[PDB]
């Protein structure tokens, strides 16, 4: 039964792939500093 | 005749750290600007230089000439100029007024 054994394989395959497409870490990395280099200020009537 | 002496001079204090400094250097440029209109304020005051018609009066042979100069010199009187970009600025100050207002509640918000 080489179909059935080539056919668990592969959808083991599938499996662990789809897995270790979800195996990370996510980080929040993006701070308040580009927020301090937005400082509008207002055009003087010279 | 009336308004502004010499002695009249706004905070310079909290208009200094109102400013972003280089940001708004122009200020710079205007304080120093206005303070070459104060150098020019420092000379000449109000009342001129006092004459003593009495020394000329007496030394003259003929004094009619230096009463006649004196009160040529009390007849001309020539009070102050005109005031001329005053609503010019008066206008701005109402353009200022509706920037003040727009800028506050877009910082509110």
């Amino acid at each position: 039964p080489w179909i059935m054994v080539f056919l668990v394989s592969m959808a083991l395959l599938w499996a662990i792939m789809t897995m270790v497409f979800f195996l990370y870490q996510p980080r929040s990395v993006s701070s308040a500093k580009g927020f301090s280099d937005r400082t509008v200020y207002l055009n003087w009537k010279w | 005749a009336s308004k502004r002496i010499a002695r009249s001079s706004i905070d310079w204090a909290k208009m200094a750290e109102s400013v972003p400094e280089s940001q708004k250097a122009m200020y710079n440029q205007f304080k120093a600007k206005s303070d070459g209109y104060i150098r020019k304020a420092l000379s000449y005051p109000e009342q001129p230089s006092p004459i003593n018609w009495e020394h000329y009066r007496k030394s003259l042979t003929n004094p009619a000439m230096v009463d006649a100069f004196k009160k040529q010199y009390e007849a001309l009187k020539v009070p102050y100029p005109e005031d001329k970009v005053s609503s010019q600025i008066d206008a701005q100050e109402a353009e200022a007024k509706k920037e003040i207002t727009k800028f506050i509640q877009e910082s509110r918000g």
